[PDB]
DNA sequence: AGGCTGGCAGCAGAATAACCGGTGGCAGCAGCTGACCACAACCGATTTTCTGACC
DNA sequence: GGTCAGAAAATCGGTTGTGGTCAGCTGCTGCCACCGGTTAACCTCCAATTCTGCTGCCAGCCT
């Protein structure tokens, strides 16, 4: 492959390096530990920044100083030996280093499980012994010279042992003939009668220590003898002197050595085909603890046999230098000098390799050739990988030094540091303010930022104006600031759009596209409709403004990104851009209904008409100019530009109103006519009160019906009115707007009776200590409510706080009960509720200890909004490394699959009555069969969008199920159809052909972190949602039936056990260890003792595991479960998510099986592959000759089916980057860069959105009629 | 990384060169050729008095006669503005 | 009589102090140059074109 | 009341002439910077949690 790399890709390939592919690679070998020289400065000769290896420092110059132009390229100067080229190419030339001995890889070694100890079937603890030289090891035996010299050999043991037992009986002899002087000598003297015979009793222990160390010698005779009679290859030898021993009898018959030579030499004396044979023939027979293990070196020894790899580049002979570019010696200002710690473990590997070769050519023994044998192991192990084994090494200050592989792992790494985030060129920050007056696709931009981002225009346009004459003038007269560069500035800043980011990025609409205008200040002007989308306060929060360059840019800028474009939020649809909290208090202030104001239409008659009649708009404006007409009181208006809604509308014009000519006659108030004129001139008169879900119902219905420039147009209207009539509005907060109840006394006094006889029954002992918790917490509960229903029904409907919360502008009621009333129960650092609890409001003024115990749940809860961000992050990382390869492209799978679709199910009594949770189930997506209602036609086409008429017209005819058409079924090969998908939540219409529909359900799902509280063992917050997506077995593990029958309730001590009866008289199943706190199942009554159980009821309360229910109810059970359990989770808090989104995540878990039979085609059992590639295997291999492997279903978590990806360059800057690295380069694994993350990696365009060949090469041309008339 | 390139001084680099280039095509041929050939603006070498001398056929203080003439004749305002403003 | 199956237990890893000799570099500088500007003059036609007399 | 040799201008260019002038080594000479070898009373062993997978280990039916 070349290595150019000019920008014509199809692979990048990672294998194993070689010895002679290392010093091919190589430009020179680097052979002393200099750097620079202390007092020139000049890089060493032959050291690690040698010029004559690496090229030189100065462009087109030379060292010496012979050659100094571009005249002489490529000429190797004479005298000092360096090439006369570019400087650059110090960052692209390596130099290697000749090892005086053999050194393993550290991360073949090492990292769990270890490659070389699979390989050469050794345990690591007998590993590491031999190649840190602590044991030796037998690397080869003869066979037949050990076959006839066993009985040679054996003779001449047995007549040395027999020397030794001659020399045993001349001791024996010896001190018997001792003994019998010690007799003669002890005889005949008179002593006592046990000091004559203890010198004779020490004498025989002195026989009896001899014939110990002559039983010990003759032991280790025959310890010797027999591990040469049990000798073979792979048998380590401890005890250096029994191995010395060994080799100066037995100096034939074998060979043994000690380190990473040995281990090379049994590298070389290893048959991977037989080898592979022998493990295939243990995995064919065998079973158990032999079979795994047989499993788990098949995977490393298939590897090395499947390629053209060697195991040999396990060892190494030249390690690689790294340019001297890449480990720069930078010089400060002032002397001070920076390495980069590089430089130190290169210096010691050459330093020590540079001693071992003088201890060798001199001659030394072998306890310091050994020793230093084992330092160069132990150098060229902390280079490549620093604290893998043993003490990091350590520089200046105990901190340790960054190695070679610490370069590429974790945050900090190359992966995630520089190549998916980098620093940008043309942009800026600033702090946002509020720009009430702007258009939606407006933003204000300040002057001082501006000129600095558009200098290049700008010194272009005033040079071409001839305001200077070359670009060093321009330049010089834009950074002095010279007043004709912002006459400038203003023709280089119309149309021109860039790009506005607010950190963090949670979805997509966090980036957008407004046209910028200049602004006298430094703030960055912002529109105040699309704050909810950037998650934007004005507390001090900053923005950061990007640039689009080139026309393609500016392109996307303009017609993808621009802000009235992104109306509608992706998720579930729901508009973002909607008027919030002050436009809608303005709003709801301006379209209520007041009875009995000024003005009001009265019919009271007998002397006088009506006089509450008016005849246009124009002269109700007039009358409540003057002091006549209140704004809110209910008038009769005669309408002629606003078009009247339907029933009206059928009653008087019947079908063709021309709305723009007829007059009608409504019953209205006049703000109600002054909010119908903001709206377009084809809507329907509302007539209603504008509830925040009123507002919303009406811009959606509008961006449904309408183009997106009258929903832009229509949504700046609706602000400008709610702000203006928001200020109108007498919205004031004071002391006497917060009325405090005139009860409350009486209730806490009637409860606090209460608690006192619970207190009282406690202290006569007649309930235990978590008892009265229980009660003391219930009481304050209904105390608590009571307090809040009493301000409720105390406070007037026209107050500014109820008005606030009423109107769904901003908070709930709780506030507003813990403002005036009672801030009832608080928690704890456990977080029980202490029963103590809070009476006393925010207005009234809490107490000292009240105080003081609201501090605790208070920065709990700071705390835990501080954590649960960064668990959002992490969760919307993977949830976008899985999904990253679902894009669409296709237009129709042409299946006729399809989920079924729950639909409004049916009523008791008989009626049809809405489920709740449709629209984000049944809308918006297509149908897959027709839909037949009763022996009837069809209602509903196959092919429809299913909207909103669509679901009106079913519910009508009264149908129930439909079978709708979903990604889980989607039949292409790579990605998921068009038609599968639906129609896109973000515009409206079916989803186009290059969208990253996985990208976009990643960031929708992850999106809303930091609004699930988890409660106040079963989980129930965001750790609820991690586990499903991990696909963990849960905490609450509720076992599920496994058959239909009958349970046999059992109770054994202090819990239960269920064994459920068959009906087909099949083998009974039984769960024992379920604990005391799984209380039982209800469903309908309690699960009693002779209930019946269908076949995947659920047992127990809690949650079932997602591996069981996919073993027993097959996999569309499984896809049912895991998007029912994570809705759950997000409809507790009130938040809409469609379900097409979690059924991208889901289709991504279960794309692989497992293998239990092997059959005839190189799948071994237990692992996983890909389904699509398993059914195209077994039509090859069951043709001509059917052999079928066998596989089941499997389910895996968002990280085991992310890091099992088919690219080594996508799942290694994911996570364990060592891991994933180290097993790609053994089975030598090539990368196609078909990924949406490896595009991003090299840097070229992504195959997603507008880098797909459909759009890529669009050909445009002027047409025929238009090139002939100009 | 205090020797970079300032991605100013190449373009303006470049711009330097084109109006040296017209400035000096806007002469005679062979004052221009002399003159490319004495400060080395044709391949980066420049070459010797006795060198241009022997290729052009004419002496030395010739040579140097038409090189001084020509000296003039840039230093001349006329056409020595637009590369006044450069320096 | 031990063995190989089973949990059980315990652990690695990832994410959030002088001498002496010698030898080559080196910088400083008179001292051959030797090529080179370099003014500075001095002529070698060269062409025009009056200037001067010729009959 | 007109034609032909001489005189007098820059002009392009060769000579030339020497008058320094600057460098290009060139010894060369002192020196200075750097590398290598040598020293003979004695005294001989170191300074946080969570999850997943792997391996070591001990009772214990089975032969
Ligand atoms: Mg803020
Ligand atoms: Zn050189
Ligand atoms: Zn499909």
């Amino acid at each position: 492959g070349a290595m150019l790399d000019v920008n014509f890709f199809d692979e990048l390939r990672i294998g194993l390096a070689t010895a002679e592919d290392i010093r091919q690679w190589s430009y020179g070998e680097v052979k002393k530990p200099e750097t620079i020289n202390y007092r020139t400065l000049k890089p060493e000769k032959d050291g690690l920044f040698c010029e004559k290896i690496f090229g030189p420092t100065r462009d087109w110059e030379c060292y010496c100083g012979k050659y100094k132009r571009v005249r002489f390229k490529g000429i190797i100067c004479e005298r000092c030996g360096v090439e006369v080229t570019r400087a650059k190419v110090r960052r692209e030339r390596m130099g290697h280093i000749e090892l005086a001995a053999p050194v393993t890889h550290i991360w073949y070694f090492k990292g769990v499980p270890s490659r070389l100890g699979y390989l050469l079937d050794l345990a690591p603890k007998d590993l590491e012994k031999i190649i840190y030289f602590a044991a030796y090891v037998i690397t080869s035996v003869d066979e037949e010279m050990r076959h006839n010299e066993l009985s040679t050999l054996e003779a001449e043991m047995a007549v040395e042992r027999k020397a030794v037992e001659d020399q045993r009986d001349g001791e024996l002899e010896a001190r018997a003939q001792k003994l019998e002087a010690d007799l003669a000598e002890l005889e005949a003297e008179g002593a006592k009668a046990d000091a004559r015979r203890k010198v004779r009793d020490g004498g025989e222990r002195e026989m009896r220590q001899i014939r110990d160390r002559a039983q010990r010698e003759l032991d280790r005779l025959e310890d010797i003898w027999s591990t040469f009679t049990k000798l073979a290859p792979k048998q380590l030898i401890v005890d250096e002197n029994l191995y010395r021993e060994l080799v100066d009898r037995y100096g034939e018959y074998f060979t043994g050595a000690m380190g990473a030579e040995s281990i090379q030499k049994l590298i070389e004396n290893f048959d991977i085909d037989a080898e592979a044979e022998s493990l295939r023939d243990v995995i064919r027979n065998g079973k158990g603890q032999k079979k795994l293990r047989a499993l788990k070196r098949l995977k490393v020894v298939a590897a090395f046999q499947q390629s053209g790899n060697s195991p040999m580049g396990m060892v190494l002979d030249a390690v690689p230098v790294i340019p001297p570019e890449l480990r720069p010696m930078v010089q400060l200002d002032g002397g001070r000098f920076a390495t980069s710690d590089l430089n130190d473990l290169y210096r010691r590997v050459i330093n020590r390799n540079n001693r071992l070769k003088r201890l060798i050519d001199l001659g030394a023994p072998e306890i310091i050739v050994n020793n230093e044998k084992r330092m160069l192991q132990e150098s060229v192990d902390a280079l490549f990988d620093n604290g893998r084994r043993g003490r990091p090494v350590t520089g200046p200050g105990n901190r340790p030094l960054k190695s070679l592989s610490d370069l590429l792992k974790g945050k900090q790494g190359r992966f995630r540091q520089n190549l998916l985030g980098k620093r940008v060129d043309y942009s800026g920050r600033s702090v946002i303010v509020v720009g009430p007056q702007l258009k939606l696709h407006q933003c204000g931009l300040p002057k001082l930022m501006a000129l600095e981002l558009f200098k290049p225009f700008v010194m272009k346009r005033l040079v071409d104006l001839n305001h200077a004459q070359n670009i060093k003038s321009a330049k010089r007269m834009v950074e002095r600031q010279r007043p004709q560069v912002w006459d400038v500035l203003e023709e280089v800043i119309a149309e021109h759009p860039v790009l506005l980011n607010r950190a963090p990025t949670l979805h997509r609409l966090g980036i957008q596209a407004f046209e910028p205008m200049l602004v006298e200040g430094k703030a960055i002007q912002l529109h105040p409709l699309v704050c909810e989308a950037f998650n934007a306060d004005f507390d001090g929060d900053q923005m950061a403004v990007h640039l689009p360059l080139s026309a393609e840019a500016q392109a996307e800028a303009r017609i993808l990104m621009l802000s009235s474009n992104n109306i509608l939020s992706p998720a579930s649809g729901r508009p973002l851009a909607m008027p919030r909290l002050d436009m809608v208090t303005g709003l709801y202030y301006l379209t209520t209904e007041v009875p009995g104001d000024t003005g009001e239409y009265q019919p009271a008659s007998g002397d006088h008409p009506e006089t509450g009649v008016y005849s246009s708009p124009a002269e109700a404006i007039m009358a409540a100019d003057r002091g006549v007409l209140s704004v809110r009181a209910k008038i009769k208006v005669r309408l002629t530009q606003l078009r009247p809604p339907v029933e009206i509308e059928a009653e008087l014009f019947g079908h063709s109103g021309w709305q723009p000519g007829d007059a009608w006659m409504a019953e209205t108030t006049l703000g109600r006519v002054m909010f119908n004129e903001l709206l377009p001139l084809g809507y329907p008169f509302v007539n209603k009160q504008m509830h925040k879900k009123v507002q919303a119902a009406i811009i959606n219905d509008l961006a449904e019906r309408y183009p997106m420039i009258v929903v832009a147009q229509t949504v700046d209207k609706l602000k400008d009115a709610g702000f203006y009539w928001a200020t109108r509005s007498g919205v004031t907060v004071s002391m006497a707007d917060v009325l405090v109840p005139p009860r409350k006394k009486e209730i806490l006094d009637h409860y606090e009776e209460r608690a006192d006889k619970v207190e009282k029954q406690f202290q006569r002992g007649a309930l235990n200590h978590d008892e009265r918790n229980e009660a003391l917490v219930e009481i304050w509960k209904e105390a608590t409510d009571e307090v809040g229903q009493a301000l409720r029904e105390h406070y007037p409907d026209d107050n500014p706080i109820i008005t606030i919360v009423d109107s769904g502008a901003t908070g709930n009621f709780t506030q507003t009960r813990t403002l005036a009333g009672m801030k009832g129960l608080v928690t704890n650092p456990k977080g029980e509720f202490i029963p103590r609890p809070v009476k006393s409001s925010f207005r009234e003024g809490l107490t000292v200890l009240e105080y003081f115990i609201n501090t605790h749940g208070a920065r709990k809860g700071l705390a835990d909004t501080a954590l649960r961000t960064a668990d959002s992050g992490y969760l919307t990382r993977r949830l976008v490394d899985v999904s990253q390869d679902v894009i669409v492209r296709e237009h129709d799978c042409q299946t006729e699959r399809g989920i079924v679709v729950e639909l409004a199910e049916r009523a008791p009594d008989g009626t049809l009555i809405r489920d709740p949770y449709i629209e984000t189930s049944a809308y918006a997506r297509t149908l897959g069969t027709d839909a037949v209602d009763e022996a009837g036609n069809v209602i509903v086409e196959r092919g429809q969008d299913l909207g909103d008429p669509e679901i009106d017209a079913l519910l009508a005819a009264g149908i129930t199920q439909v079978k709708v058409r979903s990604v889980l079924t989607c039949a292409t090969s790579t990605g998921v159809c068009a038609t599968c998908y639906g129609r896109s939540m973000a515009t409206g219409k079916l989803v186009d052909i290059g969208e990253a529909v996985g990208i976009v359900a990643a960031q929708s799902i992850g999106e809303p972190g930091t609004q699930l509280t988890m409660r106040t063992d079963i989980t129930g917050g965001l750790p609820r949602v991690q586990e499903l997506f991990e696909a963990r077995v849960p905490r609450g593990k509720a076992p599920i039936a496994d058959v239909t029958g009958r349970v046999r309730l059992e109770d054994g001590e202090r819990f239960y056990k269920i064994t459920i009866v068959p009906d087909d008289g099949g083998e009974e199943v039984v769960y024992d260890k379920i604990s005391k706190r799984q209380r039982l199942r209800v469903f309908k009554r309690v699960l009693s003792d002779g209930d019946h159980v269908e076949v995947g009821q659920q047992l127990m309360e809690g949650s079932a595991d997602p591996h069981e229910v996919l073993r027993v109810q097959g996999p569309r059970e499984v896809q049912i479960h895991l998007v029912r359990e994570v809705q759950e989770v997000y409809r507790a808090q009130g938040v809409s998510i469609h379900d097409k989104h979690i059924e991208v995540i889901v289709r991504q878990m279960l794309r692989r099986v497992t293998i239990i039979d092997s059959g005839s085609t190189e799948f071994l059992p237990g692992s996983l592959i890909d389904r699509a590639e398993f059914e195209a295997e077994n039509r090859r291999v069951v043709a001509e000759g059917g052999e079928p492997a066998a596989g089941r279903p499997v389910l895996m978590g968002i990280t085991k089916a992310s890091l099992a990806t088919d690219s080594w360059l996508s799942a290694a800057s994911f996570q364990e980057t060592t891991r994933v690295l180290t097993d790609a380069a053994i089975n030598c694994r090539s990368d196609k860069l078909n990924g949406l993350k490896e595009n991003v990696i090299i840097g070229k365009l992504i195959p997603a959105g507008t880098g797909i060949n459909r759009y890529r090469n669009i050909a445009v041309q002027p047409t025929e009629e238009a090139r002939a008339a100009a | 990384d205090s020797e970079a390139v300032v991605a100013v001084d190449a373009v303006s680099f470049t711009l330097l060169q084109d109006q040296l280039q017209s400035v000096l095509d806007t002469l005679s041929e062979r004052e221009a050729g002399v003159v490319r050939l004495r400060f080395g603006l044709t391949d980066g070498q420049p070459r010797t008095l006795d060198e241009i001398g022997q290729v052009y056929g004419v002496t030395r203080e010739r040579i140097r006669q038409i090189e001084s003439k020509t000296m003039s004749k840039l230093r001349h305002p006329s056409r020595s503005q637009v590369l006044r403003d450069y320096l």
